[PDB]
């Protein structure tokens, strides 16, 4: 485990939860 | 003027429907990139660590063999504050805390019994080459409810009982530790 | 009616705004399976490493033995978790995660053996300096599906066999087990 | 004078002055003692290891063996340095700093000794292999209070007796330290 | 006036000549702090390994030997796919990737053959303590271009050949590979 | 009127004695938040560290053993550029340089002298199963001023001398130096 | 013409101001130069680690041994390249650099030997319980201007001779070579 | 020894002697 | 090696190349 690989997990499911939050944001506004 | 709504009310029904199949097309890319999500959310969470434990003491400290030696931690709430028997497997996570309960790690050098000693806890045992060791016993050896079998002269020991001296048991010389009961078959 | 022309207009507007942005949010979302996978499968890239394993678990967790210890690792999606043979090579990325399997490591000290046991999972190994060790078997040697051998005075079988109180085992002392047959010939 | 009491007025505020400032900076720093001592406290909280000690220096420092090296190292306030024996487990926390003291690592090498010596506080010992090492004595065997013993054809006394020539002691090869006594069956 | 001129033209002809001294002896600094300095560039990036290499797998995959254990990794572009032969010595960088093709450390343990194996692979070693041990062969043992050497009535093997099961060779038994021939001469 | 002064005369002379009172109560809880201070600015500093000493080299350069190997470091001011003898125990800081001079660690593993060397600085000894090993001697064992006792047709040999070939002397195989002198009594 | 003056006191002001501005740039590089090499100089600064070399590279690069693996490693401008002799203790700064050159470690396990070899680089040695390894042989037994023999029966010279038989040589079981002969008496 | 630990040691001496300097700031003017 | 040691090689070799720059920018303008 490196210093480089901790933080290129913290911004995979930081743009994830930012894609999740416009996810429900879509499915919601299509109804 | 028919044709006019016509082509409508067929653009609607005919852009309806493919609403409809992207939608579900687009949701079963979710159940796919949502466990596919978890199963690397999992694989960052640090890997754990197993030991032997030696002895409790009185707070909620424990001794355990890890990595090579000794040491002391702490126990999480979530297991028995003195209800884990001497000497068993454990579990500890990454800053060395410890989180479960586990059996006999049934595998390692194996000594013929000498005799228990003074205080019924320790044991003389002699190891491969000729050399004399000194080793705790863990729980399942020393509880009260072990029987004697009866003689030898009627013979078949395969089940249970109290470490009658001439014995094969197996023990972690590192540990420090006994593992339990071997039938020595002629 | 003049109203009924503008309600479509309407709703063919609606329905055309909410569908050239799906057939996008899939076009986004379809990328990230492609760059989630893409990571997954950039774990097993090298460098990397090996060690054995001493159990399956449940919830996607295994124990192995890479540097001298035992330890509960976190296993990858690659990965298939009960067709996991007992004491098998396995593979590991940087902080350690499985991610290949392989097969059996076959090399190393070889041991004779004395007798299997109870548990038929485990046996007494018989090592040089008449040093006696307890590991257990990889499946490979209590498979069902092998033979039940014929005497060795027509001779040389060596043949894959059922497990024989005389033969050679080959073993990883310092992990807990045995690995495959052998030929000795006298 | 109506000047005596504008005088007083003013001493009796001086003081007034003082005194409420006073009460709180005894409230400061009867809170830095609770947080200093506090500290300490949480020095021997785990993650924590362990190792035997050489010998006591004056200063509130001593000489341990902690991981196959000799380590002079500072130990804490919470400790007794006059009541630390020779050779004693004694337990450390991370950054290596002394915190408790304990009992006496009561496993591992048998050896039989030959003869103590000059020093009578070190001895010859002689191992499995013929092998004659040279360890140090942990107090608890050359504490004065020790009977001369009575000879051994009228049965097995072996109750806290002074050092013969024949018996066995437990060592720990690596430290340099004997530990104690034991019992060999005829 | 003319004293006037002279005066310049033996100042220009004297600071001329001051000029190109300061030049060259200005380069010869250079030449000197030039390659004076790249050697400290040199002495700036990181050092070489050495690994044992096991086997080859499909990939830019191989198996290899290094500090103390067993790792999978890549290499560089710059070397060969597969004509890399069955364990020899070969190097390694920084973040381990490999870079160079070696030969045979023709040093460490010395063992005699008991019998090739099954699958012209492996083979049985005794090795000092009688102990039975398993390593695989490097390819100079294997290569089909192998003479026989005729029998051993007449005598002088110097020279290479197929290894009649009675040979010394040469093995790193933590590795697991046999490196080499040698004699027992009269 | 009376009364009014008394009332203030009365407070000051009640405030004041209240004053003096948390004035010493205050100061006696420096003392202790002071020396429990700079109890706590100890265990900061960096612990010490302990290897022997091979030779001296010209510089303030000298050689010892440590953490299981071989290193040269410098010397810091306060101690003796040379006359600190051949391999006493000596001891280290943080970053390995020297504070101190020591004694003879004298516990370990225990030879038989056969013959010194050449240049009366090594010699051969046998070790516990028969192997010959080479270290280096310290200084007391050679420094001129040593009797021949005699021989030993008269006995009583507790005291001092020069080496015999027949000797016991305890050296640390790793290391490379033997320590001091030992009886064989009959 | 009133143009040739004007002409030069151009030429000589032209002269002067490249003039003042070498004088400078030496001055520049000339501290550079006492700047670099004082950092060269910095490295064979303490603190310093040791270990052997197995052979010599052609671009300022090394074959050493330190910590148990086999290492190429940059060395310094400090250091003549081929006048490195194979199996000398070298010596090294923290990230690894060698720095000086040594003797020949004259101390460890000692062992008997069996025959040279066709390298007449590498020789056939018995260690202790019949350990049959095989080293290199540092320089220092195959130099040229080396006396052979004359025989052992008109008493013990032990003054530098050429390899023989039956006598004993130092060897660092570990790297792989020899080092010096030895006189055993009879 | 921790990079955590080592910055919580220079905080306490560091509340310390601004304490002492005011500590000494009170004796004095007490006085 | 150390965090220390590799930032006085890079700040070397940097104070060298503007040197080396300036260097070749005195020998040019002297010919």
């Amino acid at each position: 485990s490196t210093a480089a690989g901790q933080e290129r997990r913290e911004k995979l499911t930081e743009e994830t939860d930012d894609l999740l939050d416009e996810i429900d944001d879509v499915l919601e506004e299509n109804a | 003027s028919a044709r006019d709504i016509h082509q409508l009310e067929a653009r609607i029904d005919s852009l309806a429907a493919r609403n409809s199949k992207l939608m579900e097309t687009l949701k079963e890319a979710r159940q796919q990139l949502l466990a596919l999500r978890e199963e690397v959310d999992r694989l960052g969470q640090p890997p754990s660590g197993y030991g032997v434990l030696l002895a409790t003491h009185d707070d909620d400290t424990v001794d355990v063999f890890t990595s090579g030696r000794k040491m002391r931690l702490t126990c999480s709430p979530n297991i028995d504050a003195a209800s884990l028997k001497k000497g068993q497997t454990v579990r500890l996570n990454e800053a060395l805390t410890v989180v479960e309960a586990g059996t006999f790690e049934a595998v390692g050098e194996i000594s013929t019994l000498r005799e228990i000693l003074a205080d019924g806890h320790r044991a003389l045992v002699v190891g491969h080459a000729d050399e004399e060791r000194v080793v705790w016993l863990a729980d399942p050896l020393i509880a009260e409810d072990l029987p004697d079998g009866l003689p030898e002269a009627l013979n078949d020991d395969t089940r249970p009982r109290k470490l009658r001296p001439g014995d094969s048991l197996l023990v972690d010389t590192k540990a420090g530790y006994a593992f339990e009961r071997i039938p020595l078959v002629p």
